């Protein structure tokens, strides 16, 4: 939500996709994170890209 | 939150080596030493004269 609010103000279109499946964070190779534990719990500190 | 970090001793830098140095003194342009080029000039005269 805040993503697309942001996008909105710097004149991008908002994240938006077709078909089925679901949105969620993912690193640089694709990877997505875990649903269930925390981001201490996972390798992310302070700077990192997601 | 961030990783943490301790500061070791320092690794030793590289040692700089100074030096005292003396120039060489310059040559000195030879006085000049001169030849009494008429004397032989006279003498193959005379020897051809005879």
């Amino acid at each position: 939500k805040v993503v697309n609010s942001r996008l909105r103000e710097l004149g991008e279109a908002p994240l938006e996709a077709t078909g089925r499946g679901r949105w969620a964070l993912c690193l640089v190779d694709g990877a997505p994170l875990r649903a269930t534990q925390s981001l201490t719990e996972q390798d992310v500190y302070d700077g990192d890209r997601l | 939150m961030k990783r943490g970090f301790a500061r070791p001793t320092p690794e030793k830098p590289p040692v700089i080596k100074p030096e005292n140095i003396v120039l060489s003194t310059p040559l000195s342009i030879p006085p000049p030493e001169g030849k009494p080029w008429w004397l032989i000039v006279v003498g193959v005269v005379v020897v051809g004269l005879l």
